[PDB]
């Protein structure tokens, strides 16, 4: 999920 | 020399945020995924919608295009890459055995093979035309954040959230360089130089670097963007002027001269993060594409 952040 | 790069379209249609935009390498189309579970693909010159692809069960992270336009290759999170014909829109292959979601992946220059990374810490080789998984590397001790091809496709790098870049044999498979930097930051990014010879990382650190691939030294370090929590894609353009771009968290879309490291441009205009750009092969043309509060992509273009 690039979309969400780490 | 600075660049103008100018606003020229906005794209929309995508109902979540978009993951991901790559110009096809004949210069016609612009391709994008999103967490809508969509890929779409537009006029790269007119901004016109041509068409969606859809199939996946989970959202999209990344996209490639095939050497002669006529293939694409997505990662989603429902764990596996689907491979398209873009003409007809129909699924030619779905590549199972990956244990986690996939984020990342690119075509060799031959276009036999696909490159893939995932969040289980894995780097996997395709067989395009079987779809068979061909190698499985133990890459990396965290997610991977990107794979990427050289010039010929005899090498892969590969880049991690454990601080690692990696340099790979892609025929044997072994590991041929670590990149390692200090305080181990997360690293977000990684692609060859259209030469073949250096490497840009992301780390998220708000930090860019290039580094010479032989050497194993930093040449360049670019700064001034905020990057500090997505993967952001960054690119080397290379038409006009020889740039550096990378999108930003701060909603702008960032351009340095290579060679001074000086921020040459930021683009205004997006309402949120902006997690993708890419550089037209021929003209000097910017796609940008941004997140949940935003959900479109910009075509930009310049004089230089």
């Amino acid at each position: 999920m690039r979309v969400e952040p780490r | 020399v600075k660049p103008n790069y100018a606003l020229k379209f906005t794209l929309a249609g995508h109902t979540k945020a978009v993951s991901s935009v790559k110009f096809s390498p004949n210069g016609e189309w612009l391709a994008s995924s999103s967490a809508d579970k969509l890929i779409k693909i537009w006029g790269a010159y007119d901004g016109k919608f041509e068409k969606t692809i859809s199939g996946h069960k989970l959202g999209i992270s990344d996209v490639a295009w095939s050497s002669d336009s006529n293939l694409l290759v997505s990662a989603s999170d429902d764990k596996t890459l689907k491979i398209w014909d873009v003409s007809s829109g129909k699924c030619l292959k779905t590549l199972k055995g990956h244990s986690n979601y996939v984020f990342c992946c690119n075509f060799n220059p031959q276009s036999n093979l696909i490159v893939s990374g995932s969040f289980d810490e894995s780097v996997r080789i395709w067989d395009v035309k079987t779809g068979k998984c061909l190698k499985t590397l133990p890459a990396h001790s965290d997610p991977v954040s990107a794979v990427h091809f050289n010039r010929d496709g005899s090498l892969i790098v590969s880049s991690s959230y454990d601080g690692l870049c990696r340099i790979w044999d892609t025929a044997s498979g072994q590991c041929l360089k670590t990149l390692i930097d200090d305080d181990n930051p997360p690293v977000s990014f990684v692609k060859f130089s259209p030469n073949g010879k250096y490497i840009l990382a992301a780390t998220l650190d708000n930090t860019l670097k290039l580094w010479d691939y032989s050497k194993g030294k930093c040449l360049k370090t670019y700064t001034g963007h905020k990057n500090e929590k997505y993967c952001i894609f960054a690119n080397f353009s290379v038409t006009g002027g020889k740039w550096i771009v990378s999108g930003s968290e701060d909603n702008l879309v960032y351009i340095w001269n290579l060679q001074t490291k000086e921020i040459v441009q930021k683009l205004q205009g997006h309402t949120d993060v902006v997690i993708s750009t890419a550089c037209h092969p021929t003209e000097n043309i910017i796609a940008s594409a941004a997140l949940e509060n935003d959900k479109t992509i910009k075509l930009w273009k310049s004089d230089c």
